[PDB]
This record gives structure tokens, C-alpha cells and sequence, in this order.
């Protein structure tokens, strides 16, 4: 059982270091998408205003 | 993108400058159209006048 134990132990820990990375991976990924998705809302808003300067016409 | 703008803004700026050439062209032909009236009311009006000497 001692040595069952320890094995458990080595692994429960290994998973722990596993899904910590897993965390940062997705915030970092997150971050990146939010970054080009304002950058998308923000060259439509100016598609939009260009549309408007050519009405204006 | 901000090149579309530009382009579009001096492309903007052709068209004034087109409606200005053909504004230009219209008030020369306006002048040209009002000297026309007065040399052809004067011209009726020798007309008679030199018709009314004769007559005299």
C-alpha cells in the first residue's frame, strides 16, 4: 500500500503540473483571439464609416 | 484600408474639381448668353430706328 500510495501520489501530482499548464496555455490563447477580434470589430467600424464617406458622395 | 480613404477623398476632390470646371464653363456661357441678349435688342432696336430715318 505504501508503495501504491506513492505511486498515486507521483501521478495525482504529474496531472496537477498538467492542468496548470493547460491554464496558461488557455489564457494566452484567449488573450490572442481577444487582441484580433478587436482588431476585426475595429476595421469593420471603419469599413462602416468608409461606406459612409462614399454615400456622401 | 486608410489607403481606400485617401483614394476615395482625392477621388472626392476630382469630382469637385470636375463640377468646377463645368460651373466655370457655364458662368462664361452665361456671360456670353447675356451680351448676346443686349447685341440683339440693340440690333432690333437699330433696326427700326434706321427703318424710322430712312422713313424720315
Amino acid at each position: 500500500l505504501s508503495d501504491k500510495l506513492k505511486e498515486a501520489e507521483t501521478r495525482a501530482e504529474f496531472a496537477e503540473r498538467s492542468v496548470t499548464k493547460l491554464e496558461k496555455s488557455i489564457d494566452d490563447l484567449e488573450d490572442e483571439l481577444y487582441a484580433q477580434k478587436l482588431k476585426y470589430k475595429a476595421i469593420s467600424e471603419e469599413l462602416d464609416h468608409a461606406l459612409n464617406d462614399m454615400t456622401s458622395i | 484600408m486608410d489607403a481606400i480613404k485617401k483614394k476615395m477623398q482625392m477621388l472626392k476632390l476630382d469630382k469637385e474639381n470636375a463640377l468646377d470646371r463645368a460651373e466655370q464653363a457655364e458662368a462664361d456661357k452665361k456671360a456670353a448668353e447675356d451680351r448676346s441678349k443686349q447685341l440683339e435688342d440693340e440690333l432690333v432696336s437699330l433696326q427700326k430706328k434706321l427703318k424710322g430715318t430712312e422713313d424720315e
